[PDB]
RNA sequence: GGACCUGGCGGUGCUUCAUAUCCCUCUAGAGGAGCCUGUUCUGUAAUCGAUAAACCCCGAUCAACCUCACCACCUCUUGCUCAGCCUAUAUACCGCCAUCUUAACCCUGAUGAAGGCUACAAAGUACGUUAGGUCAAGGUGUAGCCCAUGAGGUGGCAAGAAAUGGGCUACAUUUUCUACCCCAGAAAAUUUAGC
């Protein structure tokens, strides 16, 4: 009335802080093109950010955690972990068309680890 | 909708376009940057002397940046109906309701307080009142005042304006303050910042409390940056009121040129304008000599706010270096009738001036705004130069 | 690029190609290859 | 009305100390000289203007007959391409800065309000806001003009004063020149920062 009356779980991932990417944590993607000498950092950075988009989207609310995206050779090797949600023939259809796609997309053969997991591992609350 | 292309014409009374040129059109009301008088900057300097270290600089930069942003205060009416909304939507309405609304307080001003405002607003408040009198002295060069009242005389910046332009005519000034600290701050800043000393300005009369008499008209009433400080609308309301009837021939109001600034002098305008008083002493009417060019309900209330731009030199310290700009909200009610039929749309807008073409924002006689991108071909020659060396809170001259 | 060589003879984080921002928000959620901050 | 309990005191003053920020302490400048300059005033019909866009020809540097802006005269148009515009709007939104507001248990008091500690131990344990700035290293829309806010021709536009702020140069005897890279010879008060 008169004014003076007046007057979340958390993943592995998720839970450490950036300053362990080196300490605790790592680095989803591995390539050699950042190192010193070595070219084609920002390629295969922009391969990432549209791989990562890509399976979030072909698999959508299906990944617990996020990618591990490995390149050994031309090889591009997508370490997905997702639920259990969806049914395996889902699963297997886009897993083959996601693997189809990105192999004419890049032109190198693309592959697919999906782990499923009966559901998100959380690590701590913050 | 003042400028129709190819009808508007400009207006030549007095053989305006053949026997002057065009920057100096009747309707240039812009005033060169400011400078106080050396006895007021003197004074202020010697005043601050025993304090004007780096304490100061936070001190002033505080309450500028909170009086600049304060609201008003929160009527009781708008807070049950906010509480509703809460309530439907849910003590715990309580402090949702301590944040989404304004904490108003009053600001007592003692002894210390008094000398940060001082070095924070005097500058200011002097360049604002000072564009709002040269008004009333560029359109109406006769008028010849003898008395003056401000109500809420912090500093003295009303009388010493005052003293700038009609100096030669006025003989009383009649100052009002509840604080006491102000009154003998005020006082000493007219004796060259000395407690003992010879006043600058003659006759002026220091006060705590309105004058009581019903048949005493001052010519010019003058209330700036003070109806911010009332606590409620009722006091507004009363003071205002009580302003008007002992206004002889001009009433000015300023505050500052933000959204609440500008609601506040609108309430005041509309109250003035729609008189209640039964039988008042003084019978004339009212009309609003400036900056509105009607009495119409203003066009911007809804949603922004009308301001004017006045800049100045500020006081010389250890934090004024640059040339500053004051942005004010001001009305004056003079009483009477309008002089003639024949007014003008005003600026209230800073004039972008582009390549073969100005866009000014004007308000209309007829009480609406009117975005014209003036150019010449359009509207031609004349009326495209007028608007070319015309600036923010000028009149433009046009006729049909 | 050939011919406007020839008569010339006569006479923010570009490095990743990332926006600036971006680079940061990569940066710590440790997805650049090797980019640990220190 | 008697006795007692909890208090709060948005408390007020002193006493003792922690007493760091900030002064004092240390170093180097700035007050001189010559230039260019920001601001302010006044002036003209006009703009004092801007060179990822002139001139240069040791270094620099002024107008250049440049050029876009401006003043005064004019001209082109269905034209560039269903054309063209360095127009407006963050007083449209985001982006980014800044303003301001804001648990249980066990004992004691005769089972009263209520209270519960001593270590050589005596009941205690478990977000909003803003006519805000920024469209120069970022975006999404919204409106304007379209015989003119588009395209061109002709000429004209040269500015002065102080008061203040900054920038560029040389400023030496613990110096300068040669040989060397260190044992040689010849010459001649205010106030801003930092640790
Ligand atoms: C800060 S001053 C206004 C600024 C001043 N006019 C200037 O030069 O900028 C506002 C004054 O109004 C005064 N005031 C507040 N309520 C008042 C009232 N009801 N009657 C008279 N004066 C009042 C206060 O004492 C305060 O000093
Ligand atoms: S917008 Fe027009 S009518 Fe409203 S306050 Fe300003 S001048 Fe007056
Ligand atoms: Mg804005
Ligand atoms: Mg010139």
């Amino acid at each position: 009335r008169e004014l003076p009356c007046a007057w979340k779980p958390v993943t592995y991932e998720e839970a450490h802080a950036p300053h362990y990417i080196a300490h605790r944590k790592g680095w989803l993607s591995l390539h050699t093109g950042n190192l010193d000498g070595e070219d084609h950092a920002a390629e295969r950075t922009v391969e990432d950010v549209f791989l990562r988009k890509f399976m979030w989207g072909t698999f959508p609310g299906c990944l617990a955690d996020q990618l591990v995206l490995k390149r050994r050779g031309n090889q591009l090797e997508i370490c997905a972990v997702v639920l259990r949600q969806l049914s395996p023939h889902k699963y297997y259809f886009l897993v083959g068309y996601s693997e189809t796609l990105l192999s004419y997309f890049y032109k190198c053969p693309v592959r697919l680890h999906l782990q499923t997991v009966p559901s998100k591992v959380v690590y701590k609350y913050l | 909708a003042a400028l129709v292309p190819g009808v508007t014409q400009v207006d030549n009374k007095s053989g305006f376009l053949q026997k002057r040129p065009h920057r100096q059109h009747p309707g240039i009301l812009k005033l060169p940057h400011v400078r106080l008088p050396q006895a007021l900057a003197n004074g202020a300097q010697l005043l601050l002397l025993g304090s004007a270290g780096p304490t100061m600089e936070n001190q002033v930069q505080t309450l500028t940046s909170y009086l600049w942003s304060r609201h008003l205060p929160v009527e009781p009416e708008e807070l049950q109906r906010r509480a509703r909304h809460l309530e439907k939507k849910f003590g715990a309405v309580l402090h949702a309701l301590r944040k989404t609304t304004y904490h108003w307080q009053e600001l007592s001003y003692t002894e210390g307080l008094s000398l940060v405002y001082m070095a924070a607003r005097l500058d200011g408040g002097f360049a604002a009142v000072s564009r709002a009198f040269h008004e009333i002295r560029a359109r109406n060069p006769a008028f010849q005042p003898q008395t003056l009242m401000d109500f809420g005389s912090g500093t003295g910046s009303v009388t010493w304006a005052a003293h700038s332009i009609w100096g030669q005519s006025l003989r009383e000034y009649m100052c009002v303050d509840r604080s006491a600290a102000m009154l003998v701050l005020a006082e000493k800043l007219l004796k060259g910042g000395s407690e003992s000393g010879e006043p600058y300005i003659p006759g002026v009369f220091f006060r705590q409390f309105l004058p009581v008499s019903p048949k005493v008209q001052f010519d010019v009433v003058v209330s700036a940056f003070s109806l911010s400080e009332l606590p409620s609308k009722a006091d507004r309301t009363e003071v205002v009121q009580t302003l008007w009837r002992k206004t002889g021939h001009f009433l000015v109001l300023v505050e500052n040129g933000t959204k609440a600034g500008h609601s506040l002098l609108m309430d005041a305008r509309d109250l003035v304008l729609k008189g209640k008083e039964k039988s008042p002493l003084d019978p004339r009417p009212g009309f609003v000599f400036a900056p509105c060019p009607h009495e119409l309900p203003c066009p911007q209330l809804t949603n922004l706010a009308c301001s004017f731009s006045q800049a100045y030199h500020p006081i010389p310290f250890s934090w004024n270096k640059k040339p500053k700009e004051e942005k004010f909200s001001m009305v004056i009610l003079a009483r009477g009738s309008p002089e003639e039929a024949h007014r003008w749309p005003r600026i209230t807008q800073p004039v972008l001036k582009r390549p073969r073409h100005v866009h000014c924002h004007l308000c209309c006689p007829d009480g609406h705004m009117q975005h014209a991108v003036l150019t010449a071909r359009r509207h031609g020659r004349d009326l495209y130069r007028c608007a070319r060396v015309s600036s923010w809170g000028d009149l433009l001259p046009v006729l049909t | 690029a050939d011919e406007r060589l020839r008569i010339n003879s006569l006479r923010v984080k570009r490095r990743w190609r990332l926006s600036r921002i971006v680079f940061r928000h990569l940066a710590d959620h440790g997805q650049l290859s090797g980019i640990q901050r220190a």
